[PDB]
């Protein structure tokens, strides 16, 4: 399920006539088109993901060795009933969960939802974009009918 | 309290912001924004 | 959040330098219809777009929404802590009753 919306239409005095609310899942601007946006081009997201994963694998590594230094400064502020293996061991876990949570939130800032802020891409045209799929790509259209 | 002398509390809008000619333009163009005109807030072609 | 803020301003001036030779790239992929001040302005546009999800995303990642992965955090510990509040800061519960 790339997208999913509702919408409402308008004024009226009719609620069984339908609307074209829903046709602001195709809104995007148009004023200035004069050059691409980078954002709907795969490779340039790519490169901007992977240096955006280099700085969290960097982050963890920091973290890390920060992570002995904390240690003796909680050895002294929690007693002699410190443990060192159960700190580090609660500890790492802790950075693995983090590191965890901006990689998969550079992948969504990227990957799946570089769209929530650009008015130039539509949602429709954002939704398929994740995957690499253009407007042509909708093959059919299930209508009410 | 204009609305408490006068029962206008609910004022029913008769239109919408945007003529029939400019609602689907406007439907597609996340950056339209409503501007006053006469008093009323409607969409004009000029912000699509 | 300090330090990830430092890292999306970095972010944003390398962008912007960059965006100088990425100009020169469009300069002769696109022809002679070539306007280096709009290419520019609508670069710009993006980085500045770009780099506000950014900082909008590490905000909600620190700040807002530090408890979604973290299962030692429960949804009401968390939601209060986003504000800097304690579960005994929550004074009463309007019950169903």
């Amino acid at each position: 399920l790339a997208m999913t919306a509702t919408a409402t239409d308008k004024i009226g005095r009719s609620v069984p006539a339908p609307g074209k609310g829903i046709l602001t899942t195709a809104r995007e601007h148009h004023g200035n088109l004069k050059y691409p946006s980078p954002l709907l081009n795969i490779k340039y997201r790519k490169r901007q993901l992977n240096k955006r994963l280099e700085q969290i694998k960097s982050w963890e590594e920091t973290e890390l060795s920060y992570l002995q230094e904390e240690a003796e400064l909680a050895k002294e502020e929690f007693g002699d009933e410190f443990s060192m293996h159960e700190f580090l061991k609660e500890r790492t876990e802790e950075v693995y969960r983090e590191s965890k949570r901006q990689v998969s939130d550079a992948k969504k800032q990227w990957g799946n939802s570089f769209y929530k802020s650009d008015p130039r891409i539509a949602p429709l045209r954002g939704a398929l974009a994740a995957f690499n799929l253009t407007i042509d790509d909708i093959g059919v259209a299930s209508f009410h009918g | 309290h204009n609305a408490i002398t006068r029962n206008t509390m609910f004022v029913a809008k008769d239109k919408a912001p945007y003529s029939d000619e400019l609602e689907q333009p406007v439907y597609l163009d996340p950056l339209a924004r409503v501007e006053e005109n006469k008093k009323k807030l409607v969409f004009s072609d000029k912000t699509i």
